[PDB]
């Protein structure tokens, strides 16, 4: 079956964290490792990959170490031909391997067959609703028939802190928060956009949830965002 | 109370 | 001497398996789940008195792997020397039919750490109630290992730790029955 | 199959303390396969090669004397430190062992067994006694196991000539308790 919505006390409150939402923000606001038609060089555990990308951007790093949830899905693609999609995190990366190095979750999908001849993106709606009304709706855009989880999220939170100040340097406008993914077959799954109470983020812990390189057909996932404003 | 590690040094090259 | 606090960790290729523990005295205070990042306590009780940063360990694991590798090749790639381990079978407590007790399988004086353990009752595989540890060291730098199988002890069950390890020709079954 | 060969590294830091944490050693050892390669013994103050793979390393490490502080001074904010954050639930930690008595599934001669099981920690001691003196002779240990869960046990044989009255006393000194546990077999 579907994972069941969450109700109020199943989320994480932004009243309730006391440390630095920039550090939150800072994983979403245009940023991102993005990588086509390239294949593992490396392994650091048995459930991860390294991929030998660079930091077009600020040549910040040229290794990538992506994690993933279990041994199969590592075997999986460890030796395909793969694109990568995802956001990074320098805290508590490590790996030793065999320039800078950064590490990940998920976000892998097979090159093969899985691109659209004309250089051609896909859009995927996304639905935001503050305080359970539909306040504002647009689409995302992915070069990937079959697209990771994260990928798409990654893209809707960008556009939401620039677009509505979803993350802010120490806080946020809202309360809570969760993107929901729905699947043509009618399942869904949704992730918690806050962080956990306390006066730390740990970014690791954060990203690790997009472990199951969980992958959605683009041309017909629904997504939704629902936020919350403390008081209405 | 929190235990403290020791660091692993690198080996010569 | 008195008391000997022992910070031990291994990484093993081509496994590449890796591991970070704390000891007292010979047991394990605890150990760092590399997957999940958290500090894994021997007895949960532990974990209300003390703290242990676990995500520091895996920093500590990177540069062992490296290192594993800068010796792997001034040894000319000398490979390990597979040592069996010494496999016994006892009990919790003096044991007494129908009286709740736990059969615990010493895998001992063995490495490289990686093995192969399955508890038999009657020729078929227990999975219910059974727990293990990590890989602890010794003193001539093997291993031990612990699994443990809660039981209701009877006349009829037989029972077997089946383990495996390079070392071992083939598998090794220590047969353990009631016989008091 | 599985045939590769594999290659183990090990890291190993030891601290060992005298007369609560009076006096502290602490021993930093590094080991390729089996073999114990470099160490640093806070005894000697510096890094000294095990074995000609390890020279490389006590060479370049002891050139770096800010690492050599740290690790001289590691006595203190390693293993000190480590023992005060734990005290309380390692050191001071007692579990009153469980004591009885009973003949062997053995054995003319009458074999007892003293089952002294489930405690902590592992320093005890268990004698016999035969009529309230000391048995020397006969008596067998299994020695000292260590269940891997923080509790200890051990059987204490005693072999004997059983006579009609006879009182056959198991005494076990154990941290856990203050006066002696005594079971007794009355032949």
């Amino acid at each position: 079956e579907s994972q069941p919505d969450p109700m109020p006390d199943d989320l994480h409150k932004s009243s309730e964290f006391t440390g630095t939402m920039g550090n939150m923000k800072y994983l979403y606001d245009d940023h991102y490792v993005s990588a086509t038609k390239v294949k593992s060089v490396d392994s650091f555990f048995k459930w991860d990959l390294i991929y030998n990308i660079s930091d077009k951007k600020l040549k910040n790093y040229d290794k990538v170490k992506t994690e993933l949830l279990n041994e199969d899905l590592a075997k999986k693609y460890k030796d395909e031909v793969v694109d990568v999609y995802g956001s990074n995190y320098y805290v508590n990366c490590y790996f030793s391997s065999k320039g800078g190095k950064t590490c990940m979750y998920g976000g892998i999908t097979k090159h093969e067959g899985n691109h659209f001849d004309n250089g051609n993106l896909q859009n995927v709606l996304v639905r935001v609703y503050e305080n359970k009304r539909n306040t504002i709706s647009f689409e995302v855009q992915t070069d990937k028939k079959s697209v990771t989880a994260q990928e798409l999220d990654i893209k809707a939170r960008n556009f939401l802190i620039n677009k509505k100040n979803l993350y802010e340097f120490n806080s946020s406008p809202y309360e809570t928060g969760y993107i929901k993914f729905i699947e043509n077959n009618g399942n869904t799954f949704w992730y918690d956009m806050m962080p956990a109470p306390g006066d730390k983020f740990d970014q690791s812990k954060y990203l690790m949830m997009y472990n199951d390189n969980k992958t959605v057909d683009s041309k017909s996932v629904k997504i939704e965002v629902h936020l919350t404003t403390k008081n209405g | 109370p929190k235990y403290v590690k020791q660091n692993t040094l690198k080996l010569a090259t | 001497e008195e008391h000997v606090i022992i910070q031990a960790e291994f990484y093993l290729n081509p496994d590449q398996s890796g591991e970070f523990m704390f000891d007292f005295d010979g047991d394990e205070i605890f150990h760092v789940d590399m997957a999940k990042k958290e500090t894994v306590w021997r007895l949960e009780e532990f974990g209300r008195f003390a703290s242990f940063e676990a995500q520091g360990a895996l920093a500590n694991i990177a540069v062992d792997k490296a290192n594993l590798e800068i010796m792997t090749k001034r040894s000319n790639y000398t490979p390990i020397t597979n040592v069996p381990p010494e496999v016994t079978v006892l009990t919790n407590s003096p044991v007494e039919l129908r009286e709740p007790n736990v059969l615990i399988c010493f895998i001992d004086k063995f490495t490289p750490p990686v093995v192969n353990v399955t508890w038999l009752r009657n020729g078929k595989p227990v999975t219910t109630g059974v727990s293990e540890t990590v890989f602890l060291p010794r003193e001539d730098h093997l291993f031990r290992k612990f699994h443990y199988l809660p039981f209701l002890p009877s006349t009829e069950d037989v029972y077997d730790c089946r383990v495996e390890h390079w070392g071992l020709d083939e598998p090794l079954l220590k047969h353990w029955e009631f016989d008091a | 199959g599985d045939t590769r060969p594999r290659f183990l590294w090990q890291l190993k830091f030891e601290c060992h303390f005298f007369n609560g944490t009076e006096r502290v050693r602490l021993l930093e050892r590094c080991i390729y396969n089996q073999e114990e390669s470099v160490r640093f013994d806070s005894d000697v103050g510096e890094y000294r090669a095990v074995t000609e793979l390890g020279r490389p390393d006590a060479e370049y490490w002891n050139s770096q004397k800010d690492l050599l502080e740290q690790r001289r001074a590691a006595v203190d904010t390693y293993c000190r430190h480590n023992y005060g954050v734990g005290e309380s639930f390692t050191v001071q930690r007692r579990v009153e062992p469980k004591v009885t008595v009973y003949p062997s599934k053995t054995q003319h001669h009458n074999l007892l067994v003293c089952s002294v099981s489930g405690f902590y920690p592992g320093s005890i001691e268990v004698r016999w006694f035969r009529n309230g003196q000391e048995e020397k002779a006969g008596v067998v240990s299994t020695g000292l196991i260590q269940n891997g869960d923080w509790t200890f046990q051990t059987l204490v044989m005693l072999e004997t000539v059983p006579r009609s009255g006879e009182v056959y006393t198991c005494q076990v000194e154990h941290p856990s308790v203050t006066s002696p546990l005594t079971v007794e077999w009355r032949a």
